């Protein structure tokens, strides 16, 4: 095998990180009153920045060597500080919105980006985009929001969640477009790029946690479950190993199989979420996921750089 | 590796007309959409002088008339009003793989006819074949362990550029495939120096030795050159003559 006909790797490994995130981040930990929510986030993230960044290192030894790195270290924290901003804002919008709310949040990279290179890049897209943007934003007027507003959520001023979530993507579209003029102006591997940026978001977040008084201090939460010491861990892992899977995708059969492949687990990840750990979604709502979708396959299939 | 051509060998103009020069590739030089071309100028019996990077972009002191275009494997400098002080050989480079390489160069000719790096070489003159070699470049007003670039190239008879290798303030050296098993690099940061040894010279070597400054953007520019120190290889002593 070993053709897009059975990508068995990626597909097993961001369904395993999904279905992971999902598990850890709402979890149900304690009972009854001894309930302590899962309110640590730079922990995770700092976690799964290791691994990925040890994944990296053997991935560029093991592989080609010959490359040698022209890039400025400066540009790696820049990319990295907006990197590790996106993923922490994401990660802890969790903890008050649902998880279908916080995928369908975190699959709406075109808009930003459309946004980021109008009003700076002026490149001028006829027909690919302010054209095929109409129904990612009719979906997410349906999912998200409601006829008038007046049923569901209802009107009020939206929770943190929300805000969070903007936040994260303003902060990845932010992060495509530096590492966008990195690679087009100094010619950067994707690996190296990883590596960089990785163990620059490492350092950040160490710093960080430390200041935080968590690392010192949440270790109790922990010790009363210690079940969360393998799980987190684990989770972490998968991330890694698609990162490896997806370079395969880049040298075989181009990008588009790979983002193809990643619309249709993003949509399986919701299906999942949806059939297994029962967070009903109201009606006229699916409607909204599959406006959203096929929007973005469309994009992805017409007008695409 | 890619192999430069240039199809203008050698050209006339009077002044006030326009001079397009052709470059070609044997395989596509852009990455991420950005085109990877050089262009440089060499007066006769002088060093060559940094031009244009990136194929459309002007460095900066150069006169605006100078201008670029093309892209894929097809690319033409453009000077409307030529003038007396542009009369030279100009090359084009690429900057796509390991190995750079120059054009063959085009000659254009009129019809009817402390503060700043200094960098100066040094070496032996005359030396029989199967003998190693050494040559010094010596580098004042700058540190050598700042963010730069130092190489060394070459040039036969005919004007036929070969850049030989280069090593980085980080201490990490690149060499050519070709030469790789053949000659070595080294520096000294004490001395501020860095030389260039060859293992078991042949005739083949004769050629006029540069070192030079380079940073990288869009591709490697070396913005700045050494006065170049003549070797000759022979099997004699070269005496009234």
């Amino acid at each position: 095998l070993r053709l897009p006909l059975c990508f068995l790797g990626v597909f097993v490994c961001y369904f395993y990180y999904g279905i992971l995130q999902e598990k850890i981040t709402r979890g149900k930990y304690g009972e009854g009153a001894k309930q302590e929510t899962f309110t640590f986030a730079l922990t995770l993230v700092f976690i799964q920045c290791v691994i990925n960044a040890v994944f990296a290192k053997i991935l560029i030894q093991f592989f080609d060597t010959a490359r040698v790195d022209h890039t400025r270290s400066w540009l790696y924290a820049a990319c990295s500080i907006s990197y590790l901003g996106a993923m922490v804002s994401s990660n802890s919008a969790l903890q008050f919105v649902n998880y279908p709310t916080q995928v369908l949040g975190k699959s709406c990279k075109p808009i930003p980006v459309m946004l980021l290179g109008v009003t700076l890049l002026k490149k001028k897209y006829p027909l690919a985009k302010y054209l095929c943007v109409l129904l990612i934003v009719a979906g997410v007027a349906l999912f998200m929001y409601k006829p008038k507003k007046v049923v569901g959520i209802e009107e009020h001023t939206v929770g943190y969640g929300e805000l969070l979530l903007l936040l994260s993507l303003t902060l990845d579209g932010l992060t495509g477009v530096s590492q966008d003029h990195m690679r087009a102006h100094y010619q950067t591997g994707s690996n190296h790029m990883m590596l960089n940026i990785n163990l620059w978001s490492t350092l950040l977040l160490g710093m960080g946690i430390l200041f935080t008084g968590e690392l010192w201090e949440f270790l109790s939460f922990a010790e009363r479950y210690p079940a969360i010491i393998y799980n987190i861990l684990l989770f972490g892992l998968t991330s890694a190993l698609g990162q490896s899977f997806i370079f395969m995708t880049v040298v075989y059969f181009g990008p588009l199989t790979c983002s193809i492949i990643t619309t249709t687990r993003k949509f399986f990840t919701i299906l999942a979420s949806v059939i297994l750990f029962a967070n009903p979604i109201s009606p006229m709502q699916w409607v909204g996921t599959v406006l959203v979708f096929l929007g973005l396959g469309l994009d992805a299939k017409f007008g695409k750089g | 590796d890619i192999v430069m051509t240039q199809s203008p060998a050698s050209l006339t103009v009077s002044l006030g007309q326009s001079v397009t020069i052709s470059c070609r590739a044997s395989e596509n030089v852009e990455y991420y959409g950005t085109s990877l071309m050089q262009w440089y100028q060499q007066k006769p019996g002088q060093p060559p002088k940094f031009l244009i990077y990136g194929a459309s972009n002007i460095e900066s002191g150069v006169p605006a008339r100078f201008s670029g275009s093309g892209s894929g494997t097809d690319f033409s400098l453009n000077i409307h009003p030529v003038e007396e002080d542009d009369i030279a050989m100009y090359f084009c480079q690429q900057s796509r793989k390991v190995p750079y390489t120059f054009g063959s160069g085009t000659k254009l000719e009129i019809k009817g006819s402390s503060g700043e790096v200094q960098l100066q070489e040094s070496g032996p003159g005359l030396v029989k074949p199967s003998q190693s070699l050494s040559l010094t470049c010596s580098v004042t007003g700058y540190s050598i362990t700042s963010d730069y670039y130092w190489n060394w190239i070459r040039q036969f008879p005919g004007n036929k550029l070969e850049w030989m290798a280069y090593i980085r303030y980080d201490g990490t050296s690149d060499y050519n495939p070709s030469l790789k098993n053949r000659i070595s690099i080294t520096r000294d940061t004490s001395k501020n120096q860095f030389f260039l040894k060859l293992n078991s010279v042949a005739t083949e070597d004769t050629a006029t030795y540069y070192c030079a400054r380079a940073y990288y953007y869009d591709g490697i520019n070396f913005d700045y050159w050494g006065q170049g120190t003549t070797l000759t290889v022979s099997s004699e002593n070269l005496y009234f003559q």
